[PDB]
């Protein structure tokens, strides 16, 4: 059966290093691809960034990009998700998910699309110098 | 006969074009797109059907003159025979096996049963001219509306096979934004394919239908063919034939653009969908090109009777060069195509009814060179029509071998960069380099409108 | 970045009504939509994407359409457990961040007190 776990949470100084962990059972991460989206507190989902763990084409958000990086491990089965240069506005519950690369038909073309099929259960970090 | 007849031999003209017409532009991309087969296969596949079609005709020519005269007629149950077996693996080639291995054989095959019987069609068909009738000039006047029905049947061909093909347009997914080989074969893994398989089906069942229409067709002009038509050494040939050096000079020549033509027949019929990216449309382009040849096939008539022949073959053929370059130099535009197609409709007609024209002229000057020979008259349209043939098999053998070195990627929507550099060249590098070289050559031909003296010495 | 938005932002509907969400695409044509649903403190969960594939293992009752870069969700019969959060996510290589949606936070609807 398909599970998605995290790890990495936390308090993290604005402007610091967290790696976040997504474990996978039940799938490869090399075969399939990986989502990473935040849910900040009390406010709508944001997708953050995504990885194709096959070929490495990473894409990433407009706000994250130049700050997260995204990459896979298959000596683990593993995504990773690396946060640098943290502002205190990250703060939130990162959820990571398999994807599901579908075609749609825009006339004639089949073009590329993916859905987020199986969401892993998030972790929740807090940007800050002082919370909690 | 009488028009009571002289009618009904006309549409035996259709099936042979019909037929090839919508094999020729048709066929390298159902193979590649359709069929989905390895374009080094295909390649095969073209490359030997049509060199099959070349050796099937003198032996079938040869064929003929050695069966009797049977209770219905010696040339007429060759047709009557080959039209099932014809119409049904004609059916067969634009039909998808089901079977997982074999197959190309399963084209080569049924390709190869096709040629070998529309020839035997074509051939007796062609020399039932001579036991029409025993008036020369109802038998001229037999060949003229043969003629006619010819052209137009190459317009219904691409007519038919364009728009019951265009109704259902071949998908082509999108090449993997998250892919950097652009193979397909990893990203189709773990995706969904019921909406492509079906969309793939569509087309496909819609290739079928017109392969079902155009054998409609081919039956249908055989059946009143056949009833509304009641009929009443080599090597010395092939060495003499060398022997008429103003014959070989316009086989040169006429061979070289005739070639060039071909060659953009096909690989224009792949390079329009691909390269410009007109894969919605490019059948309304083909049947503009036909319509184009075929309506202005008659001014060239009025040409060749105004100029000479040899100042009709320059300024026709000429006349592609500027919009076969321009085609490819400026980008993408469905209204410049269209222009490009309309002048090189202009030009195929200039190119196709010169030699038909001008052959007949050497054939005079040959009755006077050698005055004494009986027979040795149509061995030159052999000759003529079997290099043709032959010729434009190597050459979309050759064409579909490059676009197979170059990479070329089935289920693709964009070809890489070095195939839309292979089809701009198969357009404008090499048909361009042909055609001016086969108008080179025939600077090389003697009678230069000097065909005076061999009509009236005759 | 394609400005997806979700013209309700609050729902109000008992058990048993047609519930209908809309996404406004601000690009015309060539994408496609994700639908999601997320409960209270849990995930979410991939209702219907392509803008009409239901996703294995959901329920007949959810329905998407393409309405002309409009797309559409729709409940036909509001079970008492589909009071979510509905996310509509640009879901489309062609237009890269799959951004989603407001949201469309469905609750019950009863006189006001
Ligand atoms: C980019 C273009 C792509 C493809 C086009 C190239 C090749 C396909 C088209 C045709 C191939 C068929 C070639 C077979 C022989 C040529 C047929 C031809 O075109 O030969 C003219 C002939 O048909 C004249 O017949 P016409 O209708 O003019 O009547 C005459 C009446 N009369 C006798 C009194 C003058
Ligand atoms: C890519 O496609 C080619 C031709 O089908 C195949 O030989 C090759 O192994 C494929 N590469 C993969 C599966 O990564
Ligand atoms: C693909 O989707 C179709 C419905 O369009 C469905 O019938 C088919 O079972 C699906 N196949 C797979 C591999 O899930």
């Amino acid at each position: 059966e398909v599970q998605l776990v995290e790890s990495g949470g936390g308090l993290v100084q604005p402007g610091g290093s967290l790696r976040l962990s997504c474990a996978a059972s039940g799938f490869n991460i090399y075969s399939s691809s990986i989502h990473w989206v935040r849910q900040a507190p009390g406010k709508g989902l944001e997708w953050v960034a995504y990885i194709y763990s096959y070929s490495g084409y990473t894409s990433y958000a407009d706000s994250v990009k130049g700050r997260f990086t995204i990459s896979a491990d298959t000596s683990k089965n593993t995504a990773y998700l690396q946060m640098n240069s943290l502002r205190a506005e990250d703060t939130a519950v990162y959820y990571c998910a398999r994807s599901l690369e579908y075609l749609y038909s825009s006339g004639y073309q089949y073009k590329w699309a993916t859905g987020l099929d199986y969401w892993g259960q998030g972790t929740l970090v807090t940007v800050s110098s002082a919370s909690t | 006969l009488s028009v009571c007849s002289k009618l009904c031999y006309a549409v035996g003209g259709a099936p042979y074009q019909t037929t090839g017409c919508a094999l020729g532009f048709f066929l390298q991309i159902y193979l590649l797109d359709v069929a989905q087969l390895d374009p080094f296969y295909a390649s095969i596949i073209l490359f030997v059907g049509r060199a099959w079609d070349a050796i099937t005709d003198p032996m079938v020519g040869f064929f003929i003159s050695k069966t009797p005269w049977t209770r219905f007629g010696r040339l007429m149950p060759w047709i009557i025979f080959s039209t099932p077996f014809a119409v049904i693996s004609y059916f067969l080639i634009w039909f998808v096996p089901d079977i997982s291995t074999g197959q190309v054989m399963w084209y080569l095959i049924f390709y190869c049963i096709f040629q070998t019987l529309v020839t035997c069609f074509h051939v007796p068909y062609s020399a039932l001219t001579m036991f029409i009738s025993r008036e020369q000039s109802e038998r001229d006047s037999a060949t003229a509306y043969r003629m006619t029905v010819e052209v137009l049947g190459t317009v219904l061909g691409t007519a038919i096979q364009g728009q019951i093909v265009g109704k259902a347009v071949t998908p082509c997914i999108e090449n993997p934004p998250f892919l950097s080989e652009t193979n397909f074969s990893v990203a189709i893994r773990n995706v969904n394919m019921t909406h492509y398989t079906g969309s793939l089906a569509d087309t496909r069942n819609a290739y079928m239908v017109a392969a079902g229409v155009i054998g409609g067709l081919y039956i249908l002009c055989a059946v009143i063919l056949s009833v509304g038509v009641r009929e009443k050494s080599f090597f010395r040939g092939l060495k003499l034939v060398m022997n008429h050096g103003a014959y070989i000079k316009l086989i040169t020549g006429f061979l070289f653009t005739s070639l060039a033509f071909m060659l953009l027949e096909g690989n224009f019929a792949l390079f329009c969908t691909y390269t410009l990216g007109f894969r919605n449309e490019f059948q309304n382009i083909l049947l503009a090109i036909m319509l184009s040849a075929t309506l202005t096939i008659p001014f060239w008539q009025w040409f060749l009777t105004r100029f000479g022949k040899k100042t009709a073959v320059y300024v026709g053929i000429s006349s592609a060069v500027p919009f076969l370059i321009t085609v490819v130099v400026l980008d993408s535009n469905l209204v410049v195509t269209y222009i490009v197609a309309v002048a090189a409709g202009i030009s195929v007609a200039a190119a196709f009814l010169l030699p038909w024209s001008m052959l007949p002229d050497v054939i005079d000057d040959f009755k006077l060179q050698h005055p004494e020979s009986r027979g040795h008259e149509a061995i030159f349209f052999s000759f003529y029509v079997f290099f043709t043939k032959f010729t434009s098999g190597v050459s979309l053998g050759i064409s579909t071998l490059s676009l197979d070195f170059a990479g070329y990627q089935t289920r693709g929507c964009s070809q890489p960069s070095e195939v839309n550099i292979t089809l701009k060249l198969l357009v404008s590098a090499v048909p361009v380099g042909l055609i001016l070289l086969g108008l080179l050559l025939f600077k090389l031909y003697p009678i230069d409108e000097e065909k005076r003296r061999e009509n009236k010495k005759a | 970045d394609i400005q997806m938005t979700q013209s309700p932002s609050s729902l109000s509907a008992s058990v048993g009504d047609r519930v209908t969400i809309t996404c406004r695409a601000s690009q015309s044509v060539s994408s496609a939509v994700a639908w999601y649903q997320q409960k209270p403190g849990k995930a979410p969960k991939l209702l219907i994407y392509s803008a009409s594939s239901l996703y294995s293992g959901v329920p007949s009752r959810f329905s998407g359409s393409r309405s002309g870069t409009d797309f559409t969700l729709t409940i036909s019969s509001l079970q008492p457990e589909d009071f979510a959060t509905y996310y509509c996510q640009q879901s489309s290589f062609y237009n890269q961040p799959f951004t989603f949606g407001q949201g469309t936070k469905v609750e019950i609807k009863r006189t006001v007190a």
